[PDB]
C-alpha cells in the first residue's frame, strides 16, 4: 500500500491525464469508423439468401411424380454428384482479440451436368442446390460478419466506460491529493519565517533606546 | 449510530429493527448489478437479477420521493413492507417469518 511520491509528479501525472484525457478523445471515434462500415454489411446480408431458398423447393419438393418413393430409387440412382464437402481457402481478416478466419469454400453442387441421362425432373431438382447451397454459401461469409464486428464494438465501448468513469475521475482525484498535500507544508514556510522577523526587530531597539 | 437502541418491543413495533437489514442488502446487491451490465454485456448477467434490479426501481422512484406532506411511523412502514413483497419471501433471510405472517 502507498500513496503517490510527493511532488514533481503532479506534473506527470497531469500528463497522465493528457494522456488519458486525450486518447480517450480519440478512443471512440476510432470505433467510429468501424460502426460506419457496419450498417452497409447489416443491410446486405438476406438478399439473394431468401429469394432463392425459397426457388430451391419450388420444383424439388415439387415434382414428385416418381421423386419421393422413387425418391428413394432416385436419390440413391443420382446420390454423390460431387460431394468433396470441402473448399476452404482459410482467410484471416482483422478482429480484435484474434484477427478471426473465415473461409469460403468454393465447389460445385449439382445442376444439369449430372451423371447419365436418367429422367428429366430429376436433373432440375438437383439444380436446386446452385440454391439453397451455393447461394447460402454467401451467409457463411457474412452472417460471421455480424458477430465479428460484435466483439470489437463491444469490446471497445467496454473500455470507453471504463476509462471514462473509473481512471479518469479516480487519477482526477490523484491530482488533488498531492495539491493541497503540497499546499498545507507551505504553511509551515510563513510560520518559520514569520518568527524569525518579530526576533530580529524585538531584540533591536534596546541597544541606542535601553 | 444508535438504532439498536429504541427499537423493539413496548417502544415501537418489533419487526422494525429487523427490517431495516434486510433492506439494506438487497437495495445494495441491486446497484452493483447495474454497474457490471455496462461492462460484458447487460443481458450476459444472471438472471435472477432482472427482479433485484427492478426492485431498485421501486425502492428509488417509487418510495422516496414524497413530496412535502406529513408522514407517520405507521404510514411509513406499511410501505416499507411494500417493498419486500416482489420478492420472494424464501429470499428474506434476515428476518424471522411470524412477522411474514403478520403481514405481506
Amino acid at each position: 500500500s502507498q500513496v503517490s511520491p510527493t511532488r514533481m509528479n503532479l506534473l506527470q501525472r497531469r500528463g497522465q491525464l493528457r494522456l488519458a484525457q486525450k486518447g480517450v478523445d480519440l478512443l471512440k471515434k476510432k470505433r467510429d469508423a468501424l460502426v460506419a462500415e457496419f450498417f452497409g454489411l447489416v443491410r446486405e446480408a438476406m438478399e439473394a439468401r431468401k429469394a432463392l431458398d425459397q426457388a430451391a423447393k419450388e420444383a424439388y419438393a415439387a415434382l414428385l411424380l416418381a421423386q419421393a418413393f422413387d425418391g428413394p430409387e432416385v436419390v440413391a440412382g443420382a446420390a454423390l454428384g460431387v460431394p468433396p464437402l470441402e473448399g476452404v481457402e482459410a482467410e484471416v481478416e482483422n478482429v480484435w482479440g484474434s484477427k478471426v478466419p473465415r473461409l469460403k469454400a468454393t465447389f460445385p453442387d449439382g445442376a444439369l451436368l449430372s451423371p447419365v441421362g436418367t429422367p428429366a425432373y430429376t436433373l432440375e431438382a438437383s439444380r436446386a442446390f446452385r440454391r439453397y447451397a451455393e447461394a447460402l454459401i454467401r451467409v457463411a461469409n457474412t452472417e460471421t460478419r455480424l458477430k465479428k464486428i460484435g466483439e470489437e464494438i463491444k469490446k471497445t465501448t467496454r473500455r470507453v466506460n471504463a476509462l471514462e468513469q473509473v481512471v479518469i475521475p479516480g487519477i482526477r482525484a490523484q491530482i488533488r491529493f498531492i495539491q493541497q498535500v503540497l499546499e498545507q507544508r507551505e504553511r509551515e514556510d510563513t510560520f518559520r519565517l514569520k518568527r524569525i522577523k518579530g526576533k530580529i526587530e524585538a531584540r533591536e531597539a534596546e541597544e541606542e533606546g535601553g | 449510530r444508535l438504532m439498536n437502541n429504541g427499537v423493539g418491543k413496548g417502544k415501537t413495533r418489533e419487526d422494525h429493527k429487523q427490517v431495516s437489514d434486510q433492506l439494506y442488502s438487497a437495495y445494495a446487491n441491486g446497484v452493483d448489478i447495474r454497474k457490471l451490465v455496462a461492462i460484458i454485456g447487460e443481458d450476459a448477467l444472471t438472471e435472477n437479477d432482472r427482479r433485484y434490479l427492478q426492485f431498485a426501481d421501486a425502492f428509488e422512484r417509487f418510495f422516496i420521493n414524497q413530496g412535502q406532506q406529513n408522514r407517520s411511523i405507521e404510514e411509513s412502514l406499511q410501505i416499507a413492507w411494500a417493498l419486500l413483497s416482489m420478492l420472494p419471501q424464501g429470499e428474506l433471510k434476515r428476518i424471522s417469518k411470524d412477522h411474514i405472517g403478520k403481514y405481506y
